[PDB]
């Protein structure tokens, strides 16, 4: 019966009720950096790369 | 592609030089929409190449032509 107390007291001394809240914490922000990151992502236009208007930002040189 | 057969360049090579001039000055971030912009370079453009309004203002004086001469055949 002594070794179920001391069983218990092991269980209590190995759970650490702080390091259970960091890792739910931890677990919510990468999720959250995974999302906003796909999230921005989305914006995805789409047009031929001759589309001169639509990629007039883009640094490109022609050879013709 | 532009290049004449017997000139230097085509007879509508301005022409089409000026309507691309003025789809490169546009801003809008779609060719659909800079097109809108310079519809006039390109009806100018297309009359050169094709006269389809020339010919319809000559349709249109054989038209009144043969109106008066059909309704109208008067004599002295």
């Amino acid at each position: 019966a002594y070794i179920l107390d001391f069983l218990s007291y092991m269980w209590e001394k190995n759970n650490d009720d702080s390091a259970s809240y960091k890792e739910w914490q931890d677990f919510l922000d990468v999720a959250e950096k995974d999302r906003r990151r796909d999230r921005i992502i989305a914006w995805r236009e789409r047009t031929m790369y001759d589309d001169y208007a639509a990629n007039a930002e883009e640094p490109i040189i022609y050879k013709r | 592609a532009g290049m004449g057969l017997s000139t230097g360049t085509a007879r509508c090579y301005d022409w089409y030089m000026d309507y691309l001039k003025c789809m490169d000055e546009r801003k809008e971030p779609m060719i659909a929409l800079r097109r809108e912009h310079c519809l006039e370079w390109l009806e100018d453009y297309n009359e050169c190449l094709h006269r389809e309004k020339e010919r319809t203002r000559r349709q249109v004086i054989e038209r009144e032509r043969r109106a008066q001469l059909a309704g109208g055949s008067k004599p002295a």
